[PDB]
């Protein structure tokens, strides 16, 4: 659902 | 003539904000069409939002909030962050008279007054005029922009509520320090702090006008306005929260 944002934050 | 060196940090929040501030991006001939301009703006906006996510990760305390809080804060504040920085560039580069999206993408008075640009551009430029009116300094701006990241929250509160309040109050105090540094008297300091916090509160209303365009142009695929992946994902996730009344705007003043 929030893959790109989550990836960036990780 | 001076040797190369990185600027000297000091143990203050504003010094760190100055070093972590992303460089202004270039969009990389302006269209005579509102439809084409909007798509171009969105493509630039996706790149700016990625830069802002990286900036947020570096803000002292941010990364210590629950991951869900971090994602939510960025989803709820991205527009405010983008519009505020657009306001700053427009203020510094054009005295609030032209929309300065990027050094290579300035939207002039004629284009800002095309039929389908008029309303959105008036709202996008308003904050720049306020920055110009108040003669906001770079340090004040940096503190205010961080406060915007921390100004739109879930109605039910964040998972790391206590920490969030602590972080937010550090930046409110930091804004006070930036004003105090001007060397005005106590009364002037109180007045300016009230004015700048009023300006922050006013961002919620400008942003409501702009999110209405953003969501409608995103949802109506037939309008053929394009959005990059980053923005599409965020907007897709933000809409249901916004429309469900879940985005609570923190206000310093009544309202
Ligand atoms: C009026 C809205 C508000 C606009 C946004 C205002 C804030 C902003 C500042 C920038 O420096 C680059 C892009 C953005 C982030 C933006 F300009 C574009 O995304 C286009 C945008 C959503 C909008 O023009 C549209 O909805 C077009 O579809």
């Amino acid at each position: 659902e929030n893959a790109l944002l989550r990836y960036l934050l990780d | 003539m001076v040797p190369a060196a990185l600027p000297q940090l000091t143990p203050t929040l504003v010094s760190l904000l100055e070093v972590i501030e992303p460089e202004v991006l270039y969009a990389g001939s302006v269209p005579d069409s509102a439809w084409r301009i909007m798509t171009t703006l969105n493509m630039l906006g996706g790149r700016q939002v990625i830069a802002a996510v990286k900036w947020a990760k570096a803000i002292p305390g941010f990364r210590n909030l629950h991951l869900d809080d971090q994602m939510t804060l960025l989803q709820y504040s991205w527009m405010s962050l983008m519009v505020f920085a657009l306001g700053w560039r427009s203020y510094r580069q054009a005295s609030g008279n032209l929309l300065c999206f990027a050094p290579d993408l300035i939207i002039n008075e004629q284009r800002m007054t095309l039929p389908c640009m008029y309303d959105q551009c008036k709202h996008m430029l308003f904050i720049s005029t306020e920055l110009q009116r108040l003669q906001v300094s770079y340090e004040e701006y940096l503190c205010m922009k961080t406060l915007l990241l921390l100004s739109s929250v879930p109605k039910e509160g964040l998972k790391s509520q206590e920490l969030f309040d602590e972080i937010r109050m550090t930046y409110i105090k930091e804004l006070g320090k930036a004003i105090v540094k001007r060397e005005g008297n106590s009364s002037q300091n109180w007045q300016r702090f009230y004015q700048l916090t009023k300006l922050l509160d006013s961002m919620h209303d400008v942003v409501e006008n702009l999110l209405s365009y953003c969501f409608q142009t995103f949802l109506d695929k037939s309008m053929s306005i394009e959005f990059p992946e980053m923005l599409a994902e965020i907007i897709t996730n933000q809409i249901p929260k916004y429309s469900n009344g879940n985005i609570k705007k923190l206000l310093f003043h009544q309202k």
